[PDB]
């Protein structure tokens, strides 16, 4: 059937959770393909995105898919996929795979003094 | 076993060490140090340039999901060049974890505010500026939040006196509440409560 | 585990009797009438008001009231000028000056406790090694001037001599716990 | 507790609850203000042997934090800080109000 | 001897920000005196603002000048929307404090303070 | 583009908020504190300290308490290095007096010297 | 005992009294300076010397845990009674 | 609250600022009869909460004043850094006593009140059900209070 | 000796009715509407 409410205020109920998750994960993979090959963020985020896309394609049941993904409810999973896509764009802009920008001073992290 | 010693679980230490390696290799541009304490708490010390990317990654990553900011504070250690250590404690409700992100600043290099990432950072960075004088870039409204109106100086600094510089009293000649240079009827008696014998040999610093 | 405080199971449909019940509830003020009724019930109970000052609120022997300096049964002051009370005093409300007495005993020449600075925490009476300083059960010592709350050794000794018949009994009642 | 039966019935009907069973005024059921003297037990360290302080010094077992990576000193599957939190079960006692 | 600027690359636009802040303070002084019912006149309030600026005028580090401009904007905004009250404004004048003369004879006659 | 040059001494006295009397008229002392000779421990002689010059402490007419008029009477600052204390003092604009770390001289300790054939180090008791 | 100065002011057990020309007695003008009448030095001088049969005595001030920490007094000097450092009680060894 | 202040005064001698719970345990052991008096209070206290309900939950004035006022979405509460009753009113299943337990909260059992609308009414209902679950934990503590020492045996 | 300490009774404390207990008292909506209309018609007549 269809979920009456998600139990969280301000979160709508998605009547098509599989298609939305599929297109979000596909967009995430497509924007991750622009990353450099040696980017650890690209490798890891591709790992989670591929695993979650495989699990979504494997499980057609909404409740069993939520229990498999264990990231709360499927609306929360959709929101997390949206935030992961935005984070992937922000990582692509910021380029954090570069070496360390500037070494800290010698006693910057020495505790106690 | 021992009733007076806190029990230790090493699975949390292993998990936090693995996540520290994860974050360190994901962001080598900014992350300067990663440590896990004996209390099983993960601390990641980053460059001030990477405060926005580090906080955004920790909030928006699928494996991190640190969507709740526990607190934002500063520690004044006036023996290092960048004397203010800004500490961000964050909570992940999805993974039931807590993380700490550290960065540094001095009196003349502001760091980027994270109001765009977390909204409580507005008032927390207002508190940090009011107590320590660390400026924050791109803030919506950075102003005093705890001190008196027109209070001069940042009181949580180590070199600021405990009693302050001025005190308020009602003057009947001007019919106002006026500020005087501070005079105490009884001076605060400082106590030298430090034993001359070393307590913890594990933290014995090497001689200079 | 968890539970719902406002969520309701499924639907109770829309029945004519239920609609009539809701209409009667918000047309004849049924919840208002029942709230009036139980406020009337409290009108008809017994008040919980004690008759001050002829009746006093109950307390315990642990009560931290006005400070006092005790004595031995011989009459010698229990205080031995060891300054742990002012060392542990979190508000720094205790000032002690000491010198050897004419017979060479280690006694105080000044023992001042500021009531306006004191936080009434009992740290002095739990750090005192000889049970000299105590927080006796006196609390009705409000003064009309700020000076009268600036106690000295003579005032504290007078309080100890006044309240010794009760302070010693409270210490006898409670000292096995501490 | 000194209320008459008429006033008790009026109060019970007007409030909808049995009030005389649970009175908010304490009358006699409370403990005596004078108690027999206690004898508090001692802790686990109150023994005359096998009680060296080095074997129970939890304060001295604190070590400086282990540096996972440092900028001056220092294919795998992606990890999380902890396994994901198990969903809370609904209350079997009273799930809804 | 090379640092990161806050807002100003060098002393020029830092002085421009100083001039803008002084301009806005000079604008606000009559409104302050009229709205918060100050015993002072408009002239000596502007003199107070000016000699505060001259007190801070000896610094030439662009970062310190930027931070002083920022603090002055906070003080000014705090005066624009009236949270800083009459007592807080009158704290600038020290009219209830007997000043300490700077001559050696007077500092000798008062006490041991240098 | 985001890196400028500054050729000054890092003066922050205008931002510290301290009154000018307690900047210009104060003298600070930078020193490793001496070991308390009533004890033998040396853990308090590891860190550099900055303190301020002692100001007037008079007697309260009411209670006889030690009344003071300066705020920097209990101000003691801890540093890991003399150069760090120097940088802090010059940054805050206080005039400083610095004395070097007094280390104990190494000593030739020999238990057999107490029982010498000919030297004066032989003790007469134990 | 409580004695009075030539000024008429009572002298405390610490020996404190204000001078004739001291201005700080205006706080006692129209009020009273309270002095604790029971002087501890006199009260402990009134106590008789406890005559014990041992070379080393133990004192806790009486009452066990209600007194002072337990100390040991060495009564070797026959020309001087041993005084407790806490309670001020005097002890003398019985050598007969 | 006056009765519970009497409990505070019986354990510490101060009605409000006890300084009773200290690093290493608590300052003193409970006086005799205290557990009996706590039980005598708590066996009657839930009747009082029901009367607070009678003067508030079903009142149309209180419902108008509290319903749909200050509605906070779960994501907004998480981003603003809310905690405790706010998240549970917004519907977030989060309590520190259940997620990151301390002392013997893992040994006691209780329910967590969770709201569904995120308003003042839901927060009030969550606070009342927290009172009731607190009474449940108080019953469990009274039944399962163990013997032994009162501070850590480390001088 | 035997330690004396503040302990629960050996049989344990009794149950505490922590649940919400509204009495669920009240006349029916149909019949209060009926008595109101009946009072109206009687008064009018
Ligand atoms: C009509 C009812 C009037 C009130 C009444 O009779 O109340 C008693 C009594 C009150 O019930 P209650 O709450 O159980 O009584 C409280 C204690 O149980 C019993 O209370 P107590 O034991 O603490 O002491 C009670 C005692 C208290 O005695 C006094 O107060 C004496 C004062 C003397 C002053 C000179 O006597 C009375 O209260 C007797 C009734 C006095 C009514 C006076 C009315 C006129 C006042 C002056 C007007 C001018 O009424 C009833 O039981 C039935 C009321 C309806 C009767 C129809
Ligand atoms: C006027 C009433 C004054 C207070 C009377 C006693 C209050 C307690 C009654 C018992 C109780 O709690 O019942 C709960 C119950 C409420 O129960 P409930 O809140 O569960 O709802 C009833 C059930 N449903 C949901 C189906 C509607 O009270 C009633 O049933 C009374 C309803 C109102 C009756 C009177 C309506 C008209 C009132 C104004 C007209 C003038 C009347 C005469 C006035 C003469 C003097 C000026
Ligand atoms: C009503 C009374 C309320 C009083 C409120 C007082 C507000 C005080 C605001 C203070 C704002 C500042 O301190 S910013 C000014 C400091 N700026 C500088 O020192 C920059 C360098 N200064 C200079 O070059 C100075 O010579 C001048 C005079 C400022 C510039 O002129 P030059 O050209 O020759
Ligand atoms: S009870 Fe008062 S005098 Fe005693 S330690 Fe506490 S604050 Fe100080
Ligand atoms: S702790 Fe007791 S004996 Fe020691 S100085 Fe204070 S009052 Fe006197
Ligand atoms: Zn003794």
């Amino acid at each position: 059937l269809l979920k009456k409410t998600t139990g969280l205020v301000g979160l709508a109920v998605c009547d098509t959770p599989h298609e939305r998750l599929t297109i979000l994960y596909t967009k995430t993979l497509d924007i991750l393909k622009h990353f450099p090959k040696h980017a650890a963020y690209r490798k890891y985020t591709e790992q989670i995105t591929n695993e979650k896309l495989d699990m979504v394609k494997a499980e057609p049941d909404v409740k069993k898919l939520e229990a498999l993904l264990q990231g709360g409810e499927v609306e929360e999973v959709i929101l997390q996929a949206e935030k992961e896509l935005s984070l992937a764009r922000k990582m692509l802009k910021w380029k954090p795979w570069e070496p360390l920008v500037e070494e800290p001073p010698a006693n910057q992290w020495k505790w106690p003094i | 076993k021992r009733p007076t010693v806190r029990p230790r679980s090493d699975v949390t230490h292993k998990q936090l060490s693995a996540f520290g390696e994860y974050v360190a290799e994901i962001l080598p541009k900014y992350v300067q140090q990663v440590q896990v304490s004996c209390l099983d708490e993960l601390e990641i010390c980053i460059h001030p340039d990477g405060v926005i990317p580090t906080l955004t990654f920790l909030r928006d990553h699928t494996n991190a999901q640190f969507k709740s900011l526990a607190d934002l504070t500063a520690v004044d250690v006036p023996t290092r060049q960048n004397r203010f250590e800004i500490v961000y404690n964050l909570l992940s409700l999805r993974f039931n974890s807590r993380i700490r992100v550290k960065t540094y600043a001095d009196e003349l290099t502001p760091i980027d505010s994270i109001v765009s990432v977390h909204i409580a950072a507005n008032w927390y960075e207002r508190e940090v500026w009011d107590m320590f004088g660390v400026f924050f870039f791109n803030h919506p409204d950075l102003r005093r939040i705890l001190t008196d109106y027109g209070f001069e100086g940042h009181p949580f600094r180590k070199d600021f006196p405990l009693t302050g510089y001025v005190e308020l009293r009602y003057d009947d000649e001007v019919k106002r509440v006026v500020a005087e240079p501070v005079e105490l009827a009884q001076e605060f008696r400082k106590f030298d409560l430090n034993s001359p014998w070393e307590a913890f040999p594990a933290y014995r610093q090497p001689p200079e | 585990t968890y539970k719902y405080v406002n969520k309701k199971e499924q639907e109770s449909e829309v029945d004519m009797k239920s609609a009539t019940d809701n209409a009667a509830r918000i047309l004849m003020w049924t919840e208002l009438i029942r709230g009036l009724g139980m406020t009337l019930s409290y009108l008809f109970r017994e008040p919980a008001t004690i008759n001050y000052p002829f009746e006093k609120g109950p307390l315990s022997p642990r009560f931290r009231g006005e400070h006092a300096l005790r004595r031995y049964p011989s009459g010698e002051e229990r205080c031995i000028a060891c300054k742990l009370c002012e060392a542990i005093c979190p508000a720094q409300a205790i000032t002690i000056e000491a010198e050897p007495r004419a017979d060479g005993s280690r006694r105080t020449t000044r023992y001042d406790i500021d009531m306006t600075k004191c936080i009434y925490c009992g740290f002095c009476q739990e750090a005192c090694p000889v049970d000299a300083i105590v927080e006796g059960p006196n609390f009705e010592f409000s003064t009309e001037t700020h000076e009268e709350l600036l106690y000295n050794k003579e005032k504290l000794l007078n309080n100890g001599d006044k309240w010794e018949a009760e302070i010693a009994a409270n210490i006898q009642a409670d000292y096995l716990y501490r | 507790a000194s209320a008459t039966r008429v006033i008790q019935k009026l109060r019970n009907w007007a409030s909808g609850q049995d009030l005389q069973a649970k009175l908010q005024l304490r009358y006699q059921e409370i403990a005596k203000r004078t108690q027999p003297p206690p004898k508090l037990p001692v802790g686990p360290s109150h023994k005359l042997s096998n009680n060296y302080y080095c074997t129970r010094d939890g304060r001295r077992e604190v070590v400086p934090p282990s540096i996972i990576m440092s900028s001056q000193k220092a294919e795998k599957k992606a990890v999380t800080p902890a396994p994901p939190m198990k969903r809370w079960e609904l209350s079997k006692d009273q799930p809804y109000l | 001897t090379s640092v990161k600027p806050i807002f100003s690359r060098d002393l020029n636009e830092a002085k421009r920000r100083v001039r803008e802040l002084y301009r806005a303070w000079y604008r606000e002084v009559p409104n302050t005196v009229h709205l918060m019912q100050l015993d002072i006149t408009v002239k000596q309030g502007r003199d107070k603002v000016r000699e505060m600026f001259m007190k801070n005028a000896h610094v030439t580090d662009p970062r310190v000048v930027d931070l002083l401009v920022i603090k002055g904007k906070m003080e000014l905004q705090e005066t624009i929307k009236v949270w800083k009250q009459r007592t807080h404004v009158m704290r600038f004048f020290h009219e209830t404090e007997t000043p300490r003369p700077k001559d050696f004879l007077s500092k000798f006659y008062m006490g041991h303070d240098p | 583009t985001q890196l400028i040059t500054v050729d000054e001494k890092l003066d922050i006295t205008t931002l510290t908020g301290v009154p000018e009397e307690h900047i210009k008229t104060r003298k600070v002392r930078i020193f490793v504190p001496a070991r308390n000779n009533m004890q033998s421990g040396v853990n308090n002689t590891k860190k550099w300290k900055m303190e301020f010059d002692t100001r007037e402490r008079w007697e309260n007419p009411l209670m006889g308490w030690a009344s003071t008029a300066d705020p920097l009477s209990n101000m003691v600052l801890t540093f890991s290095a003399k150069e760090d204390a120097i940088a802090f003092a010059e940054k805050n604009g206080w005039s400083y007096d610095v004395e070097e770390k007094k280390v104990p001289k190494p000593k030739s300790k020999s238990y057999g010297a107490n029982f010498s054939w000919n030297k004066r180090t032989r003790v007469s008791t134990k | 005992g409580v004695q009075v100065s030539p000024s008429g002011e009572k002298i405390t057990h610490t020996g404190q009294v204000y001078d004739e020309k001291d201005y700080r007695r205006v706080r006692f003008v129209d009020r009273q300076k309270e002095v604790n009448e029971n002087f501890a030095i006199d009260l402990i001088a009134q106590q008789p010397v406890n005559e014990v049969e041992h070379r080393i005595i133990a004192c806790d001030g009486g009452g066990g845990a209600l007194g002072h920490p337990k100390v040991y007094i060495n009564l070797d000097k026959e020309t001087k009674t041993g005084t407790c450092g806490y309670c001020g009680l005097q002890f003398k060894q019985h050598h007969h | 609250r006056e009765k519970m202040f009497e409990f505070y005064e019986r354990v510490s001698g101060a009605r409000m600022h006890a300084a009773y719970i200290r690093p290493g345990g608590v300052h003193q052991d409970l006086p005799l009869g205290l557990l009996d008096d706590i039980y005598e209070f708590s066996k009657n206290f839930s009747l009082r909460i029901d009367e607070v309900e009678e003067m508030l939950t079903n009142n149309r004035i209180w419902r108008n004043r509290t319903v749909d006022i200050g509605v906070v979405t779960a994501e907004d509460a998480l981003n603003y850094g809310f905690s405790g009753v706010m998240l549970r009113g917004s519907g977030i299943q989060w309590d520190l006593r259940k997620t990151q337990p301390y002392d013997v909260y893992d040994q006691v059992e209780f329910d967590v009140p969770i709201g569904s609308r995120g308003d003042c009414y839901d927060r009030y209902l969550c606070r009342v059900e927290e009172m009731r679950q607190s009474l449940r934990i108080i019953e469990q503590c009274l039944n399962k209070m163990p013997p032994g020492e009162i501070k850590v045996d480390d001088a | 000796s035997k330690v004396k300490q503040d302990m629960p009774p050996p049989g344990g404390y009794g149950p505490i009715d922590y649940k919400r207990n509204l009495p669920r008292r009240g006349l029916s909506g149909y019949s209060m509407f009926a008595v109101g209309i009946g009072a109206l018609i009687f008064g009018y007549w």
